[PDB]
């Protein structure tokens, strides 16, 4: 099924011809356009007062990465490298060895935040909710080097944001 | 060699040259070429600067991520000097000024500051020290600049006996105060190209023979000053009392000192690079 | 050993195109130095043209020669029409590349590469 | 002609006046290469202000042959 | 069956019949005709047949493939003719798609199909740029995607992913320069293939 | 929402519409930002019997292409001619 | 008809006459092709089928429905295309045997 | 005289950068030679080093105004090679967000076309609507643009509770926003002077030059892949295909505005016909299992482990799959060699053939018209250069 | 003396961070989020960041998208023609360091190989709000400048 967007015959009766001459000489359709912009002048603007007001986001939002812990304080990550395998940008670098207590834990966990595409595949792949993308999006820096996160930075991000991260996961985990 | 400073790679931006250099005076004419050459081969460069960080931005792209480190420093604060050189294997002093100021005179920049850098570098265990003096340094010069260059040249050798002192003639290049100086306005000059001076400095770092030596970096040809100024005006298609005195000092001939040739550098003729410098402002017979 | 030709049916026909392309490049160099305000001389530019031609002097396949001329003409068109910029022209000279060691001892000192 | 031709050929850097004979072969005697020959002919097209097609230029292997060609 | 893609035997039969039709009319050029299990018809032809076959498919009243959807190449280094040229055509009259494939190597040119489809102009420039296949009688053949002066043909299987050179700005020469590529982090090659066969239906004879 | 009645009339007259009925700014008609938890359904393969994977294995039902002709009567078209489209009855002409 | 609806495709005043001439020319051109060539057998069959409809139906709307090739001016355009192809086929001679076999593994996928 | 157009306008513009080398005689344009590749990023080569899942985000970044539509095209191609079928609810979600994406694209196409011609104000009004649609993207995927939401097998997650109500509230008011846009442009004599009889292309030429989408329908060709070669559940929704009569910029503008109205009409049916059920194919050798299953069942954990490391293997074969993307026919020629990584992935960008026709369409026009013709083609150089 | 230089620095710093005219290099998808920062919800004009700015009238360059090798010389040229003071904001992973295309043969691995960068805005793309946070961060960087303080002590 189709329709014509511009297949109309203008009437050639005198009344219709004089309607078009009036539009040509008196700029009626231009005046109409001025009416529309005038009405907007008197509308409330859509602008918000950033940084005092913020754009709305959802629990699923993919922001700055963080490494999480169990309630006891033990790290969740057990160096399985599923996140490193799936990462589409090869942004993750991991090394691991047996910890002094025998645990399977990483000795390196780097995310090059300038390689990362913020896709969230790592947190999908993680089997123990260890690597997540947090809600923070205001972490721009003055140097490139500050965006090459190592494990200490990511663990500090986890300890910094866990209060929000845990609530957001509580809100969305039944959709996963 | 500490394992972290063993050279690796192919000599490129991401390579490791094994050089950890603190470059005082890096934000100037000579410093931007020295830092660039160090960064080209993956050296760690410490850049202590007195100026606003905005004025150091041209140095940022010269090294791979993390290879250029900036620090604040004060000429008269030795603790700031120590922090900058503490981890370096070579210290390069390019500090200088072609005029005097209310806060810093020629004795400050060419004697007190170089001596302080050399002393703290020795106390910090720095292995190599590169100091830029001047070909026409002399304690009998009509120029206070060249007088101070001589006194500071002596104090650096006393403080850091293994220092490599380099004595260039007036340097010409895109950002010089030589060819640009003439294009903006008896004596014999032997000007030397900026890239040749830079290459010689880089080679003095890699060359164990250069330790304890004094070099004289001069161009290939000697020009009567009048012929040089006429040549500049032709190519261009066209100050202080001290600066005039320096410009009219004839370039000393010191055949006993080693030169660029001893460091493997081929002096660039002025005629080859004159257009490069002076193109934005739009052949002199030599003295055999 | 029966193949579809590109342009030239034998080496003699192919060498005619090579000489015609060399003529065009040879005459273009002075204009290129002026248009791009290059710091190199015309002799340096013409020496570069000769070096690039010489490196392929050992070819004996007329089809390979045709492709080399096809590519050489494309490169010339980029230069004449000023689709290239100054950086593209100067990429033939590798000015910022430090000379790489040639003899066995020099290579041995600097790394493991042959 | 002949004076003009030799003037260019003497002015050619790779050629020395000593071995430059009017009958010398650009290849065997003067040691030039095929691209040197093309360079020489381009100088002739400049001295006399006319074009020499590659089919003609590929036989002018001595200065005298150039003299003869220019005359025709 | 909810998870399995349903078959369409009617279209498989129609495309098979039209495949024989084309083979009967162009025996000089057609080497193979196949219909995939998801109902796509491919005509494999000798490279000499590009213009006759494409012209026939465009202009024949039972074909009318007036629209060239896509023209691309595939590099298979193990083949004597490593390059496979693929034409994806569309017929609005018969609401159908056909695929025409031929082959070439590094030194053998292919006839330009610009006379049949004006759409082919840039597609062939891209194939020349990315694979180095030369198209004879092309009005304006030159690179289209790569940088000026770029050497090599990046979509060839033997061209490295990161190339051979990389750019940066150099203050000394005051311009962007090109230098041999060095990576702070080498791309990490992964061996993913399971050592166990997945699809018996495609097993090749020993 | 908080425009004075006079301003509402002015911008309604100037635009020629009843803007107040379709404001571009969202107020309380939108969904709450805290929702009750979901309870999502499971697919048709969630069964305890009569669910052998070999009966629902789409990947293994794919076959190599049928070879119609290899170099190893009525004419036909690739499909029946497409049927002429019908004019919209919802609104044929804009 | 005021317009065909397709930009650049002019209306034809005499479509029945135009098609009769074009289909007759196509049959004439096909006569120079070998009798056994599949192109001639098939093209003649469909051309004769359409030529008969043109003769049977004097109503353009009812003829358009019978042919199923869009507007009548689209049928005329397609007839001109077929005639152009028929002339080219005579020089290509695609009814000849396969020019050359591909290398042994040319069309083998996967490798 | 020879002239080069600037890379981009002096206000924010998101189409990419173009080097247009033109030959002029007086006011008239005699030759147009677009020089592209300024956003060539070797996407097609990079995909060969990725698993099928890892390559999916690359399609968000092709026509990066039509993200989920590009995802749909790639997903359909892999589903065809896999011989599997996404569940009905996922198909409805894909059509729903496909049409929301069409609205996103047509706002950008129409309003930046106007903005470059000098009509700045509509861009601001309609980008507030785009901002609200970005919120729908973010609520289903967590990203405003590059959602990576539509995947082979279905979609990544089910709609959150309350989302469909919000999509209804948005859709309820959108036609009024279109009307305000038409008030500014449709009857404006300056707008008509800039677009009417500009860049005319005949139906015959449009086909031979490889055009698609509105570039065909503006010339009267009755073609739309959603109608003729339907995919997902497009055969289950009612809508009209707008058709032009003059084949010029003005008719193509009218076609895009009317397509936005039809997209609202389709969205309305999607909101009412959304079925229940799972949102990705219930085959754990293709689609990963639910997280609760992965943490409880041995089989689920293995399949989760393997799908996120090796990825699923795709049977060997080649497909050309195309959709009616907002900019035209968007297709992928995808070659599988039997492994978990594609052997070759050629991307057919509708803007590639459209831009190749710029020289043809600009003949006999003035310099200022070249801007209008580029706008009417709706060119994004992510898909042109790839 | 020091008091007068301190306040003059405050005045000129205030003027410059209050009148930031950006040149946007809309290279790829990041430019779309840049347009949304100009759109009504965020209205960067309300901070004094004008919508339309000519490269020769610009104070900040925003690199919004992937930088290819083919494009790198042209970007450097525009930067070189910018009158000072000039700042560069790198927006998004591609501009920051190559991003998804880091290992491509045709892509510059970060625009900071071509120009000095003042602010790096992370994300793929960064949200319009994240970009606005970066611009506000550049403003506070300008606020900390002490140009006259340094000059006085020379
Ligand atoms: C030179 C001329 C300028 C100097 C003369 C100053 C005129 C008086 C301005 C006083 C405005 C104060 C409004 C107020 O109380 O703030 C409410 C506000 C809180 O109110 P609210 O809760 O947001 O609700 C607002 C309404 O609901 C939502 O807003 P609203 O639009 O629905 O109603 C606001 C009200 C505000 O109207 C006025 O007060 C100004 C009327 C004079 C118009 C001058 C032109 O508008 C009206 O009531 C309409 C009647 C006024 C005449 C309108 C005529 C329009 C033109 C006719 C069409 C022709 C077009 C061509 O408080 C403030 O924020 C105070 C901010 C102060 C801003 C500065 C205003 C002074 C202007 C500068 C003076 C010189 C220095
Ligand atoms: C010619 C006369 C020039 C008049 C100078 C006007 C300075 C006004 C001003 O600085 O605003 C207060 C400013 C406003 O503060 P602000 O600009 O840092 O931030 C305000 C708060 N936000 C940004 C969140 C809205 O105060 C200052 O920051 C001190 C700078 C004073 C500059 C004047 C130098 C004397
Ligand atoms: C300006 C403030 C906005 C006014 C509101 C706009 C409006 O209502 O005007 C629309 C009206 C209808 O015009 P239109 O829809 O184009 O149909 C053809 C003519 N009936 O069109 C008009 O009636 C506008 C009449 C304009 C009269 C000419 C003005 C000349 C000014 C110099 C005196
Ligand atoms: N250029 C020539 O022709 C010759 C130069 N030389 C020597 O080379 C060296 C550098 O040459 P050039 O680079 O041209 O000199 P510049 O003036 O170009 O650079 C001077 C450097 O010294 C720093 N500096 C100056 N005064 C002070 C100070 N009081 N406290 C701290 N740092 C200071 C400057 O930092 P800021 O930017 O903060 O001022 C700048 O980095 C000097 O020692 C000079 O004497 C020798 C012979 C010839
Ligand atoms: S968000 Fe995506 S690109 Fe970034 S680290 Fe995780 S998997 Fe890699
Ligand atoms: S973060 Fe998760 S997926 Fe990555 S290595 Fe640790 S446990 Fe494995
Ligand atoms: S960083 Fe992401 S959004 Fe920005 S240009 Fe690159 S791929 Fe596009």
């Amino acid at each position: 099924t189709y329709k014509y967007v511009n297949l109309r015959e203008p009437s050639m009766d005198m009344k219709s011809v004089t309607d078009r001459a009036a539009q040509t000489l008196l700029w009626t359709e231009l005046i109409r356009g001025l009416g529309m912009t005038l009405s907007y002048l008197f509308r409330e603007p859509a602008t918000i007062n950033y940084p005092f007001e913020k754009g709305p986001l959802s629990p699923r939002f993919r922001g700055e990465h963080a490494l999480r812990r169990y309630p006891s304080g033990e790290e969740r990550c057990i160096a399985c490298k599923l996140c490193e395998a799936v990462c589409p940008a090869q942004a993750i670098t991991i090394e691991a060895e047996p910890r002094a207590d025998g645990s399977r834990r990483t000795t390196r966990y780097d995310i090059d935040m300038t390689k990362c595409i913020y896709c969230g595949f790592c947190q999908e792949a993680c089997p123990v909710d260890a690597i997540v993308e947090g809600p923070n999006f205001e972490f721009s820096t003055e140097t490139h080097e500050e965006l090459l996160y190592n494990k200490e930075k990511l663990l500090n991000n986890g300890d910094k944001w866990e209060a929000e991260i845990a609530a957001n996961i509580q809100a969305d985990y039944l959709y996963r | 060699l500490h394992h972290a400073v063993i050279p690796h790679g192919k000599g490129g931006r991401s390579s490791v040259s094994g050089i950890v250099a603190t470059v005082f005076g890096a934000t100037g004419f000579l410093g931007r070429y020295v830092v660039n050459h160090l960064g080209r081969m993956g050296s760690q460069v410490i850049v202590p600067h007195r100026c606003e960080p905005y004025d150091t931005m041209h140095l940022r792209p010269m090294g791979d991520l993390g290879q250029i480190i900036f620090m604040d420093w004060n000429g008269r604060d030795k603790d700031s000097i120590r922090r900058a050189v503490e981890h370096s294997s070579v210290v390069i002093n390019l500090v200088g000024r072609e005029w005097e100021t209310q806060n810093f005179d020629f004795e400050d920049v060419f004697v007190k500051i170089p001596q302080a850098i050399a002393q703290v570098s020795k106390e910090a265990g720095v292995e190599k020290f590169i100091h830029i003096s001047h070909l026409n340094a002399d304690i009998k010069s009509s120029s206070k600049y060249l007088r101070s260059k001589a006194v500071g040249e002596k104090e650096v050798r006393e403080t850091f006996p293994e220092a490599t002192i380099i004595k260039p003639a007036e340097i010409f290049g895109r950002e010089d105060r030589f060819l640009n100086y003439f294009a903006n306005i008896k004596t014999v000059k032997q000007p030397v190209y900026i890239v040749d001076v830079t290459k010689g400095i880089i080679n003095a770092i890699k060359d164990p023979d250069a330790r304890g030596k004094t070099f004289a970096f001069v161009g290939p040809s000697r020009y009567l000053l009048f012929d040089l100024v006429q040549y500049v005006f032709a190519v261009a298609h066209r100050t202080t009392r001290d600066k005039v005195e320096r410009i009219h000092t004839t370039d000393k001939i010191l055949p006993h000192l080693p030169g660029l040739e001893d460091l493997g550098v081929e002096a660039t003729p002025l005629e080859l690079k004159a257009i490069e410098v002076l193109r934005r402002h739009r052949p002199a017979k030599t003295i055999p | 050993t029966s193949v579809k030709p590109i342009f030239s049916r034998d080496m003699n026909e192919a060498k005619r195109r090579v000489r015609e392309l060399y003529r065009a490049w040879y005459r273009e160099v002075p204009n290129t130095v002026h248009l791009f305000q290059l710091d190199i001389s015309v002799k340096q530019g013409r020496d570069k043209v000769r070096e690039m031609f010489k490196k392929n002097a050992h070819i004996t396949d007329p089809r390979v020669v045709d492709l080399l001329v096809i590519k050489g003409k494309m490169e010339l068109e980029e230069t004449i029409k000023v689709w290239k910029q100054r950086t593209h022209v100067m990429r033939f000279f590798h000015e910022t590349e430090a000379p790489r060691p040639k003899d066995f001892l020099s290579k041995f000192y600097v790394g493991h590469d042959p | 002609i002949k004076d003009r031709v030799l003037y260019v050929l003497k002015l050619y850097d790779k050629i020395d006046p000593e071995k430059l004979s009017v009958n010398s072969h650009f290849m065997k005697d003067l040691g030039l290469d095929s691209l040197d020959q093309v360079e020489i002919i381009m100088a002739m097209e400049d001295e006399f202000g006319f074009e020499i097609p590659d089919i003609d230029a590929e036989k002018l292997m001595c200065p005298q042959e150039i003299v003869d060609y220019i005359a025709d | 069956r909810p998870t399995v893609r349903p078959r369409n035997d009617v279209a498989h039969k129609q495309l098979s019949a039209f495949g024989e039709y084309v083979a009967e009319i162009l025996p000089k050029y057609v080497q193979q005709v196949q219909v995939s299990c998801f109902n796509e018809l491919e005509i494999c032809i000798h490279p000499d047949g590009v213009i006759p076959v494409l012209t026939f498919l465009r202009d024949h009243s039972n074909a009318q493939f007036k629209s060239l959807a896509d023209l691309t190449a595939v590099d298979i280094p193990t083949r004597q003719n490593r390059f496979e040229i693929v034409y994806n055509l569309l017929s609005l009259r018969f609401n159908s798609r056909i695929r025409v494939k031929t082959y070439t190597d590094e030194l053998t040119p292919i006839e330009s199909s610009v006379p049949v489809y004006k759409a082919a102009n840039w597609y062939e420039r891209e194939i020349w740029d990315m694979f180095g296949v030369f198209f004879a009688n092309h009005p304006d053949l030159r690179r289209i995607l790569t940088d000026y002066g770029f050497e090599g043909h990046p979509f060839r299987k033997d061209f490295p992913l990161s190339g051979y050179v990389e750019l940066r700005y150099d203050d000394e020469v005051k311009r962007v320069v090109a230098e041999p590529v060095e990576l702070a982090q080498e791309f990490r090659k992964f061996d993913l293939n399971s050592p166990w066969e997945a699809f018996p239906a495609y097993r090749q004879p020993p | 929402a908080s425009a004075t009645r006079f301003i509402q009339w002015l911008r309604n007259w100037a635009s020629g519409r009843d803007l107040q009925a379709k404001l571009q700014l969202r107020y309380q008609e939108i969904s709450k930002r805290t929702q009750p938890p979901p309870k999502l359904p499971v697919g048709p393969s969630h069964k305890l019997s009569n669910n052998y994977y070999c009966t629902r294995d789409g990947r293994r039902e794919a076959m190599p292409p049928s070879i119609v002709m290899s170099s190893q009567k009525k004419a036909v078209s690739p499909a029946p001619p497409i049927k002429r489209w019908e004019l919209s009855q919802d609104e044929p002409y804009l | 008809k005021k317009t065909t609806g397709l930009v650049g495709l002019a209306v034809c005043e005499t479509p029945h006459e135009r098609l009769k001439i074009l289909y007759t020319k196509i049959l004439d051109v096909l006569g120079h092709i070998p009798k056994n060539a599949a192109y001639r057998k098939y093209t003649e069959q469909i051309t004769n089928e359409k030529l008969s409809m043109v003769k049977a139906e004097p109503d353009v709307k009812k003829l358009e429905e019978r042919l199923q090739g869009g507007q009548i001016e689209e049928v005329i355009l397609q007839a001109e295309n077929e005639l152009s192809l028929a002339r080219k086929m005579i020089q290509w001679k695609p009814w000849e045997p396969l020019v050359e076999e591909p290398p042994a593994s040319q069309w083998k996928w996967p490798i | 005289s020879n002239l080069t157009l600037n890379f981009g306008p002096q206000h924010p513009a998101a189409h990419g950068v173009l080097r247009l080398v033109m030959e002029l005689s007086g006011e008239m344009v005699r030759k147009c030679d677009p020089h592209i590749g300024l956003l060539h990023r070797g996407t097609e080569k990079l995909i060969e080093y990725k698993t099928y899942l890892q390559a999916l985000p690359y399609f968000d970044r092709l026509d990066y105004v039509s993200m989920m539509c590009n995802e749909q095209a790639y997903s359909l191609a892999v589903e065809k090679l896999l011989n599997i079928r996404p569940p009905p609810r996922a198909q409805w979600i894909r059509v729903l967000f496909g049409e929301i994406t069409r609205l996103l694209n047509h706002i950008m196409a129409v309003t930046t076309h106007a903005l470059d011609i000098g009509a700045m104000t509509p861009f601001f009004w309609m980008f507030e609507e785009r901002e609200k649609m970005f919120e729908f993207y973010e609520r289903v995927s967590g990203a405003r643009m590059h959602a990576a939401y539509v995947r082979p097998g279905g979609v990544h997650q089910d709609l959150p509770l309350g989302l469909m109500d919000d999509i209804y509230e948005f859709s309820k008011n959108f036609s009024l926003r279109i009307d305000e846009l038409e008030e500014m442009l449709t009857n404006n004599r300056i707008w008509r002077n800039r677009t009417v009889d500009i860049g005319i292309v005949t139906a015959e030429d449009a086909l031979n030059y490889g055009f698609s989408g509105v570039m065909l329908r503006g010339s009267g060709i009755q073609w739309d892949l959603r109608k003729t070669q339907p995919y997902d559940v497009y055969d289950q929704v009612e809508f009209d295909v707008p058709i032009g009569s003059r084949g010029d910029c003005y008719d193509r503008y009218l076609c895009r505005v009317e397509e936005m109205r039809q997209s609202i009409r389709i969205i309305s049916q999607c909101l009412n016909k959304m079925p229940p059920g799972e949102i990705k194919v219930d085959d754990a050798k293709v689609s990963p299992p639910k997280r609760a299953e992965m943490k409880t069942s041995m089989e689920s954990l293995i399949h989760h482990f393997k799908l996120y490391t090796e990825g699923y293997q795709v049977p060997p074969g080649a497909t050309y799959t195309a959709i009616e993307a907002p900019k035209g026919e968007f297709g992928v020629y995808l070659v599988s060699d039997g492994s978990s990584r594609p052997y070759r992935c050629k991307i057919k960008a509708p803007g590639f053939a459209h831009l190749a026709g710029l020289d043809k369409m600009s003949k006999g026009h003035m310099l200022a018209d070249v801007v209008a013709i580029i706008g009417t083609q709706d060119i994004v150089f992510g898909e042109v250069d790839r | 003396g020091e008091y007068v230089v301190a306040k003059l620095d405050d005045l000129i710093n205030w003027a410059r961070r209050s009148s930031l005219w950006p040149m946007t290099f809309g290279l790829a998808c990041c430019a779309v989020e840049m347009m949304h920062m100009a759109a009504p919800r965020y209205d960067m004009d309300r901070f004094g960041v004008v919508f339309r700015a000519s490269p020769r009238q610009s104070d900040v360059m925003i690199v919004a998208g992937t930088l290819t090798n083919k494009m790198a010389p042209a970007l450097r040229k525009v930067y070189d023609q910018m009158p000072e003071p000039r700042y560069v904001v790198s927006m998004g992973s591609c501009a920051n360091g190559g991003g998804y295309y880091h290992y491509s043969y045709s892509v510059v691995r970060g625009c900071d190989r071509i120009v000095p960068v003042d602010i790096y805005v992370p994300g793929c793309p960064p949200t319009a709000e994240a970009l606005l946070y970066g611009i506000l961060q550049l403003q506070k960087k300008i606020k900390r400048e002490k140009r006259l303080r340094i000059w006085y002590r020379r």
